[PDB]
């Protein structure tokens, strides 16, 4: 069993970072009229830790007894779509963004179905029940309009906890009626604290300097930090400060992509780097993640008078990739513009 | 009683004005029996339904109007079902009374899918000597080019103020309202050549403020006056960023104006200003960027300060050019 | 009760069609021979796909046309039961036909049919091909599946070159003795744009509307933006002049033109304008971007002003 | 009883309870004697009480006997479907009763339908609403409630009477929130109340919901600035001073540090655009610098409205405020 | 000069100030009876036109199905090994149903018909979406199979050949799966044909079905078969137009035979774009009319994206590549917005995308224009990667699927997991292992039991065995151009696999004991 999820907290008092938000949420769920929640922050900050912790504090013992159900829905076109559901006897958890263009269909039908379902022995447990919408940000406009309709009509019997990142694409009038809970990414010292705790439980003597290296290469992402710690334990048990940390294959692939860019400024190297971009894109990783990795591994090389225009073109081609439908044209346009600007930079 | 728009629908080819060529060609078509299928396209509220209904009531009596004219629009469900329903069933059959061609009047015809347009254009080809269609639409560009290759297209165009005043004067004569000299000018400017908005805003400020002046209709409609836009552009080209931003946000909060109307009136004011050509190119580029920028749902104050920002760059440029 | 010119001057034989000369000649070779393969005819509207398929079916069958030819169209219902029943038991039927002549199912506007309709189509046209042959007509091949274009022979009809449109137009005009001006007839070409039925209807319409066929009459009964005004607009955008082009813009906006038709005629004039090739590419890209601004729902005069500003700044 | 939120609980109820909106009372008071009115559209920030004003107004025009029979109230964001626009309004106008009451008072013979929050509808739904207003212009009158003008389309606003609803502008909300705090036994100082007014631009309902949320988190503790800054979606001011200190002079390493230190905190980039815009338009920067920074803030808010990545765009926005601040 | 600091004489004016305040004002004033695709249908196995491996594989599958209905007793070696991967005790193959797929017009139906006629089966056909209700599909699915023959002393049996189930409604594939998974028993082989392999209705079928993905036909046998057809029909033997024609249609037999039957494009447009012919407005109008008459723009743009950088470009500013990329992205934006706004006015611009390339890449040098499009292969690889990651996240139990996103699992929690699952272990026996290795094996077997993955043996084509992952997760984590890490040994992998199976019966026994 991995220690990333084995030593996960259960109660709100055994949290390692953001104690004040933990106390605020504990006193919020201590009284009645628990409102609609919109939890947000960066990836790996620990939103879902707060969410199952809130579910632990809201209910009794049976909060981690989860199972997968499969529910079929019908589009206006005659086609059956099977959707997945992570559910318990006290709550619901749905990812509704897996259905791309039929997100309004599932957002109407599935929560109409669970709203029309009656809580058996409702006097014993609590007043209402909670529904998690795990990936909610990339839902489209009228899907989120049906979502706020669902929030309005079953306000007495079904409150929702929407979890996402980058709420700019989340519509305004769902943010008005939802209590906004913001979970920041843990700092370098809090990541070092929880790494030292997860090593002290498992009989380990991690030096502080290697914990700083793990925190600074995890880029404020605790799950990735604990996975690096696990992989470092697998690689070598005697821990030295000068330790080779096993970085993930797509980051070092982006590093090789970036040094293939800065090596040559010719169309043949552009063909090679377009092949590398295709190999990166075929693994179903998001192109904004590729863009961010390219800019992070690109700013370690370029001169100080050229970082600003490079960053502006990075934002420009990420935005036009979001407006478009095929990623490789905008990505290789960004790479071609960077090569043209760099060869103008060293040519003069 | 009713609103003035429904009380004065021109019932006679005499009452309507400023559409005399459409009048002459359609009466020339209908007297010699050479009327083709019609496609009437233009802005809203320039009288598309009124002329075809008066023409259909000119052809037929009231006692035979029910079997020679079928009226549909988009209030009903429209698509592939009702083209294979009432439309061709009316079109393929004869007349219950006497003899002659029939009429289908389809209001707001640009709201159907292109499959429905293909079904309807084949229906138009199949039955022509016994059915004469009439499709009223707002935009021509929502209609497939073969359908425009069937039915002759008539453009109504704008309602010019010099033949928009006397109908408003006639409804003023019939229904007594307190209206000053600026009332006709504000009616023919504010309604944007749409006479359905003219008789709706006339009833709105008659019921609301009683008297009809420039100030009453501009405060009821919420439009900014020319003095307001002159003050806004004077603050943008005169004061610094804090003072101009504070002045315009105070004026916009007090008067309840909207940034889209401010942008439109400012654009219609820029070409009055004798800007240098590069500065006007800068202004039109940035203002078109802002008007696309409001269309997605951005925060209005930030685009307001963006307009102030572009005008601050311009005032530095004109002084640097002077 | 005279018939319109679209149906009166329809061709009755396969050599009167001026659309695609090699395809028409091969269709006549198949009409005189008999073993016509499964064909699909694609192209823009008005090229004459329907009259080519109808003339091929007539010259094949002759007196047995009323029983050996099934014309299914867009105005008829084309559900799953229709391709299950009507097309199937037409393809299963027997007709006493000659040695080379074959049954014909004219499937006009096949791009508008649903996916299950084509799913029930495919087996039928593969199996019953010893007796019945499918002659599909369509506008865009993208809405039809690739297997149907595989089992058919695809016949791309081009947009008509203006010379053959002129030859047919002198044929119709000499058949009617309608007076004309030359530049008015070129205006009828400009209003056609590869749509020959549109050219015939606009000529028809225009003569019935106003005697002499002159640029003024056809441009009055059509009321598109004038080519001279939009061409002078693009010329004023070439030499970096926002103001002189904006008087033309205000002229076309106070005339009541919708922005969609303004930007469509702007692109259509910019297609054939005599300017630099890379400059034409940049102009077409900016006109396309403003056309997406229009199509997304921003139809102001300021979008036209920003289009003019972007065309002005792209010429230094 | 159920815990009622204090927005609809504390809304006005009668015609004269509207807190100085006597023009909206007077136009109708004229319409009582005139017995005729066109379509209506009330636009204004929420919590003002347009819906309660038109409910009491229709109660004055019909009476409690005819209120449940002649007034149909629908929420447009609850009825965004094109079917329920084109079926329920048709069924309401088709079922007609006479305009005569048992009390003997005269009554105008047209129906009343209300569509609340109609600005959230799309273009096609609003076009279908325009069609429903077009075909039912004889037997059923239309009134709409919205918060913004241009979200309602131009054909929908060309056939109605537009009424601006002004809220409690200044110096009334602070003591009102103090009465709510003393009624529910809530301890909150003057600066917290002033910050509650300041975080919402003219919005009462936002202030009541933020006070409800802060009292729910504290549960009886002091409402400090940190809790209100957390709930109202405010970046703390020291983060903006750190951003301006990093972007004033130095290298791109400190910007990347503060941008990656602003995304990590969980802050929305639109909130940075709003607050950074607020601190640029009020500071003592040059006009060219203020202009370039604010134009880029508008462009960044545009692309965040289009769904672009916040990280790269805050990097580019901080890069151009660095290139404007260092020079 | 448009600006005067002096106040206008008698017209209106607007003030302009600066940061200094100069205050300048602005002025406000049966040879001929059947087709050539029908007369040239191969009636025997000798004259088939497909890959010989595919025909042999399907012939061996229908030759091994003969046990229960007659009573008679690289990717290629993977397919051959699952062909001979044992038999079910009720004498059925482990691969009950075939799922041949591919592009149109290769001969899947012809191959299936002649193989069914070769293996002693009376052919019977099916179109799936022809009859799209569950009930008629159910009636035909238990009528075509599950039955004997009425003729004489047995006669010959029938095997069901379902065509066009790629577009079948999901209830029909559900009925077929429920009739396949019954354990009154399915006895006749079912031969399904699907055009799109990655259809969402077909995803549950492949996991059980036999798969024979059709490779494209080699052009040399295409050319000589078309030459045989031309010499039999009396057509002139011109192999250049046959090779070009077959290159244009992506090696589709229906298209070339129908075109040569009609006779008594892509490469021309590509050659006009990428090489000037041996005024500039004249070739501009010529390539514009060629791009307008090309019609199909999706494959043209897809091939232009896979060829515009392979030219011998001497650009010293890479400006042309940037402009071509902006043009391609503009076409992408415009196609997406024309899909969103449903406007046909925008559909006249993508003909200007290849034309622009002719202004940018009019290379005089003879261009190496490559017909296969790597964008299609990249889309297919991305799609099969997507099916693999949904299969993986379906593999997880709800306990962990809950803790993390599949996006976060793919980006941040899978390669490090593999690196955890690939430790350094000596190749010794489990009893000779120490205590620390024993609890490390306990941690590894707990991680595999929670993630539901195992190691399965397979035959390397050299004759020996090797052990692989059960969902083969390394192809979505590792990358080809990386420094390769040392994999686990054979002995460690097999001892871990026996520990996996031992823990599986262990947890089964404890779950039986608790209940
Ligand atoms: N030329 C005109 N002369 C007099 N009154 C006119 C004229 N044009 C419009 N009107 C008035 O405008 C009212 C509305 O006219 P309609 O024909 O219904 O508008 P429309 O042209 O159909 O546009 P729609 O229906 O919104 S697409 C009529 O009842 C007339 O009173
Ligand atoms: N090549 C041609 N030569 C002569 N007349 C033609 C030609 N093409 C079209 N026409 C005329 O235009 C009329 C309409 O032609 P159709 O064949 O119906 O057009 P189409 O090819 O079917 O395109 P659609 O159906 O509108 S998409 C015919 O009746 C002819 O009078
Ligand atoms: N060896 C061959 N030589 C010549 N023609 C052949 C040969 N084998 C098959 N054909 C013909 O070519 C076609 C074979 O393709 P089909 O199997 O019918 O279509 P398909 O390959 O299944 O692809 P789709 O998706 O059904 S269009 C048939 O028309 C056969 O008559
Ligand atoms: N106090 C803590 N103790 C141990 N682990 C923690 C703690 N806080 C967060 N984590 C770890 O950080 C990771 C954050 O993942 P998650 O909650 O999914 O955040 P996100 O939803 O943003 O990806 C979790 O896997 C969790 O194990
Ligand atoms: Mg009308
Ligand atoms: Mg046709
Ligand atoms: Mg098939």
């Amino acid at each position: 069993s991995l220690w990333v999820d084995k030593y996960r907290p259960c109660s709100l008092g055994r949290l390692d970072y953001h104690k004040e938000q933990a106390a605020q949420l504990r006193n919020l769920v201590q009284c009645g009229d628990f409102p609609h929640l919109l939890v947000y922050g960066p990836s790996g900050a620990g939103k879902k830790t707060r969410i199952m912790c809130i579910l632990r504090e809201l209910y009794g013992v049976g909060v981690e007894k989860l199972r997968i159900e499969h529910q079929t829905i019908t589009t206006p076109s005659k086609k059956k779509i099977e959707i997945s559901t992570i559910a318990s006897n006290y709550h619901l958890e749905v990812n509704p963004s897996d259905a791309g263009n039929s997100d309004r269909v599932v957002i109407q039908e599935m929560l109409k179905t669970v709203a029309q379902s009656q809580q058996l022995e409702t006097n014993s447990q609590r007043d209402f029940k909670v529904v998690l919408l795990t990936e909610v940000d990339k839902l489209t406009k009228d899907a989120q309009h049906a979502l706020r309709r669902t929030m309005e009509k079953y306000m007495s019997t079904c409150r929702l906890i929407l979890c996402c990142n980058s709420t700019s694409k989340v519509i305004p009038p769902i943010r008005s009626r939802c209590l906004a809970v913001r979970v920041p990414a843990p700092s370098i010292e809090d990541i070092c604290h929880v790494l030292s705790t997860v090593c002290k439980k498992e009989g380990l003597n991690l030096p502080s300097q290697l914990a700083h290296r793990l925190a600074e290469k995890s880029c404020r992402n605790l799950r990735k930090a604990l996975l690096m710690c696990e992989a470092c334990r697998v690689q070598q048990y005697p821990f030295t400060a000068d330790q080779e940390i096993p970085e993930t294959d797509w980051e070092v692939y982006l590093r090789e992509t970036a040094n293939a860019i800065v090596s040559q400024q010719t169309p043949q190297r552009l063909l090679e780097v377009r092949g590398r971009l295709y190999e990166l894109l075929t693994h179903c990783i998001p192109p904004e993640i590729i863009m961010k990795g390219l800019l992070s591994e690109l700013l370690h090389n370029c001169d100080g008078q050229l970082k600003g225009e490079v960053a502006q073109m990075a934002a420009y081609y990420e935005h036009r990739l979001q407006l478009g439908s095929k990623a490789i044209y905008h990505l290789e346009a960004f790479v071609a513009k960077f090569m043209a600007l760099y060869k103008k930079f060293m040519e003069d | 009683n009713l609103p003035w728009v429904e009380k004065y629908r021109p019932q006679t080819l005499n009452d309507l004005i400023s559409h005399q060529d459409i009048l002459s060609t359609i009466q020339k078509f209908i007297n010699e029996d050479r009327l083709p299928h019609l496609l009437l396209y233009g802005p809203p509220g320039t009288g598309k339904t009124s002329t075809i209904l008066a023409c259909a009531k000119q052809l037929y009596k009231d006692k035979e109007f029910g079997s020679m004219v079928l009226e549909l629009n988009a209030s009903d469900d429209r698509g592939i079902d009702i083209i294979r329903g009432p439309i061709l069933s009316f079109a393929s059959t004869r007349t219950i009374f006497k003899k002659g061609f029939k009429l289908v009047i389809l209001d707001e015809a640009d709201a159907m899918t292109q499959d429905a347009q293909n079904a309807l254009r084949r229906v138009i080809e199949k039955f022509t000597e016994n059915t004469r269609f009439c499709l009223i639409c707002n935009y021509l560009s929502k209609i497939i080019p073969a359908l425009q290759s069937r039915c002759t297209r008539f453009r109504f165009g704008p309602l010019t103020p010099e033949l928009m005043v006397p109908r408003l004067e006639h409804v003023v004569e019939e229904e007594k309202v307190d209206i000053s000299e600026d009332g006709m000018k504000a009616l023919v400017t504010l309604s944007s050549g749409d006479m359905r908005r003219a008789l709706n805003i006339l009833q709105s400020t008659n019921m609301a403020f009683g008297k009809v002046t420039e100030e009453t209709v501009y405060t009821c409609t919420g439009h900014p006056l020319k003095s307001d836009i002159a003050n806004i552009l004077d603050w943008m080209l005169n004061q610094d960023f804090t003072t101009a931003y504070r002045n315009i946000t105070e004026l916009k909060t007090l008067k309840g104006l909207a940034l889209h109307d401010i942008l439109t009136e400012i654009h219609l004011f820029v070409h009055r200003v004798d800007f240098p050509s590069s500065v006007r190119i800068h202004l039109l580029t940035k203002m078109a960027d802002i008007e696309y920028r409001l269309s997605v749902g951005t925060n209005e104050k930030i685009q307001l300060s963006s307009l102030i920002a572009a005008f601050q760059v311009t005032r530095d440029l004109i002084v640097a050019e002077a | 009760y005279e018939l319109p010119w679209v149906e009166k001057y329809r061709p009755v034989k396969l050599n009167e069609i001026v659309g695609n000369e090699d395809t028409v000649s091969r269709l006549e070779v198949f009409a005189r021979e008999g073993n016509v393969p499964n064909i699909i005819i694609a192209g823009p509207p008005g090229t004459g796909k329907t009259t080519s398929i109808l003339c091929l079916a007539r010259a094949l069958l002759g007196p047995a046309l009323k029983d050996a030819m099934l014309e299914l169209n867009a105005s008829n219902d084309r559900g799953i039961d229709v391709v299950r029943n009507k097309i199937k038991m037409f393809a299963q039927q027997k007709v006493t036909l000659p040695k080379g002549r074959h049954k014909i199912i004219i499937l006009d506007e096949a791009d508008s049919m649903t996916d299950g309709a084509q799913q029930a189509l495919r087996r039928t046209m593969e199996i019953y091909s010893k007796t019945t042959r499918f002659a599909l007509a369509c506008n865009a091949s993208d809405k039809i599946i690739e297997p149907i274009q595989s089992r058919c022979a695809v016949l791309r009809y081009t947009k008509l070159t203006d010379a053959q449109i002129l030859t047919r137009l002198m044929n119709v005009i000499e058949k009617e003795r309608v007076p004309y001006t030359d530049d008015g007839l070129e205006a009828i070409i400009f209003t056609a744009q590869g749509d020959m039925r549109q050219a015939l209807n606009n000529l028809q319409s225009t003569f019935s509307g106003f005697g002499f066929i002159n640029s003024e009459n056809v441009f009055k009964v059509c009321d598109e933006p004038h080519p001279l005004l939009v061409k002078e607009m693009i010329q004023h955008c070439v030499n970096a002049n926002i103001d002189e082009a904006y008087k033309i813009l205000a002229h076309l906006w106070h005339l009541g033109y919708s922005p969609e038709d303004i930007i469509g005629n702007i692109f259509r004039v910019c297609k054939t304008f005599q300017m630099a090739e890379y400059l034409k590419l940049e102009f077409i890209k900016e006109i396309g971007y403003t056309h997406m601004k229009i199509a997304e729902g921003v139809n102001s005069l300021l979008q036209m002003a920003g289009l003019l500003a972007r065309l002005c700044q792209k010429t230094m | 009883a159920k815990p009622v939120p204090w927005v609809e609980k504390y809304r006005p109820k009668c015609v004269d309870e509207v807190a100085f909106q006597e023009e909206v009372v007077a136009v109708l008071k004229k319409s009582l004697e005139g017995a005729d009115l066109p379509n209506l559209l009330f636009y204004g920030p929420p919590g003002t009480g347009k819906t309660s004003t038109i409910l009491a107004a229709a109660r004055e025009l019909f009476g409690p006997e005819l209120f449940r029979l002649r007034v149909l109230e629908l929420n447009a964001s609850d009825e965004r479907g094109i079917q329920v626009v084109r079926e329920k309004v048709k069924n309401f106008a088709q079922l007609t009763v006479s305009g005569s009451r048992s009390d003997g008072k005269p009554c105008p013979p047209f129906k009343i339908v209300i569509l609340d929050e109609a600005d959230s509808m799309t273009s096609a739904a609003q076009a279908a609403l325009r069609r429903t207003m077009e075909k039912e212009s004889k037997t059923t009158r239309f009134c709409l409630i919205c918060n913004y003008v241009s979200r309602i389309i131009e054909p929908l606003t060309s056939r109605c009477s537009k009424f601006r609803f002004k809220p409690l502008s200044d110096k009334i909300q602070q003591q009102r929130l103090l009465d709510i705090a003393k009624k529910e036994n809530v301890k909150i100082s003057d600066e917290g109340i002033a910050y509650l007014v300041k975080v919402s631009e003219g919005d009462l309902r936002k202030a009541i919901t933020f006070l409800q949320s802060a009292t729910r988190l504290t549960g009886g503790k002091e409402i400090t600035e940190k809790v209100i800054t957390d709930i109202a979606g405010v970046i703390p001011a020291e983060k903006i001073d750190g951003v301006f200190a990093a972007c004033q002079s130095g290298s791109f390493d400190k910007l990347e540090a503060v941008v990656k230190d602003l995304i990590d905190e969980g802050h929305a980039a639109t909130q940075l655009v709003n607050q950074l815009h607020d601190v640029v338009v009020e500071n003592n920067l040059s006009d060219k610098q203020k202009s370039i920074i604010t134009e880029k803030l508008a462009e960044v808010d545009k692309c965040l409205a289009d769904g672009a990545d916040e990280h790269l765009q805050l990097i580019s926005l901080c890069a151009t405020v660095m290139q404007q601040l260092s020079q | 000069n448009p600006v005067l600091r002096r106040p206008p004489i008698l017209e209106d004016y607007v003030h302009v100030t600066s940061t200094e305040g100069v205050r300048a004002y602005l002025v406000l004033r049966a040879s001929s009876h059947c087709l050539w695709v029908d007369e040239f249908a191969p009636r025997h196995y000798t004259e088939l036109l497909s890959d010989d491996f595919t025909n042999r594989c399907l012939l061996k599958w229908l030759k091994l199905w003969d046990l229960v209905v007659f009573g008679h007793e690289s990717h290629e070696q993977v397919l051959e090994e699952m062909l001979e991967a044992g038999l079910d005790p009720s004498q059925r193959p482990k691969q009950k149903v075939a799922l041949l797929c591919g592009p149109p017009g290769l001969g899947k139906t012809t191959l299936a018909h002649v193989i069914a006629r070769h293996a002693g089966y009376s052919v019977v056909e099916m179109n799936a979406s022809d009859d799209r209700s569950p009930e008629v599909f159910r009636t035909r699915i238990e009528a075509a199979t599950q039955m004997e023959s009425v003729l004489g002393a047995g006669g010959k049996p029938n095997c069901l050949v379902i065509d066009e189930i790629d577009g079948a409604p999901v209830a029909a594939i559900n009925v077929l799966l429920s009739i396949l998974n019954r354990k009154g028993l399915l006895m006749r082989p079912i031969i399904c044909i699907c055009n799109d392999q990655f259809a969402p209705s077909l995803r549950q079928l492949k996991q059980q079905a036999f798969l024979l993905h059709f490779p494209p036909t080699l052009p040399s046998r295409l050319v000589q078969r078309l030459q045989e057809v031309s010499l039999r029909q009396g057509m002139r033997a011109d192999p250049g137009v046959l090779a070009a024609l077959c290159e244009k249609t992506d090696n589709d037999i229906r298209a070339c035979i129908n075109t040569l039957q009609f006779l008594y494009g892509l490469f021309s447009v590509w050659q006009e774009v990428f090489q000037l012919p041996r005024s500039a407005s004249q070739r501009f109008y010529r390539v514009l009319h060629a791009a307008a008459s090309a019609g199909e723009h999706e494959k043209v743009v897809q091939g232009l994206f896979d060829n515009f950088l392979r030219l011998r470009l001497r650009d010293s500013s890479l400006g042309a590549v940037c402009v071509a990329l902006d043009w391609l992205a503009f076409d992408d934006l415009l196609a997406g917005a024309a899909h969103h706004s449903q406007s046909f006015q925008l559909l006249r611009y993508p003909p200007f995308l290849p034309v622009a390339f002719h202004v940018l890449f009019a290379s005089s040098h003879t261009p190496r224009i490559t017909f296969p499009s790597s964008q299609q292969e990249a889309q297919n690889r991305m799609s099969q990667m997507r099916n693999l990651i949904q299969t993986l996240v379906s593999g997880i139990a709800p306990a962990t699927r809950s803790r993390a996103t599949p996006q976060a699992l793919l980006l941040d929690a899978l390669c490090l997991l593999l690196d955890i699952l690939a430790p350094k272990l000596r190749p010794v026996s489990t009893q000779l292992y120490s205590t620390r290795e024993k609890q490390q094996l306990a941690s590894l077997v707990g991680t595999m039991l929670a993630y539901s993955l195992t190691y399965r043996q397979e035959r390397t084509p050299d004759g020996q065995y090797i052990y692989r992952l059960e969902p083969n997760v390394e192809e979505l984590c590792r990358f080809p151009e990386l420094p390769a890490r040392k994999p686990l040994t054979y002995q460690t992998k097999q001892l871990i696999a026996r520990e996996i199976e031992v823990e599986k019966m262990r947890r089964a026994e404890a779950s039986a004991r608790v209940e």
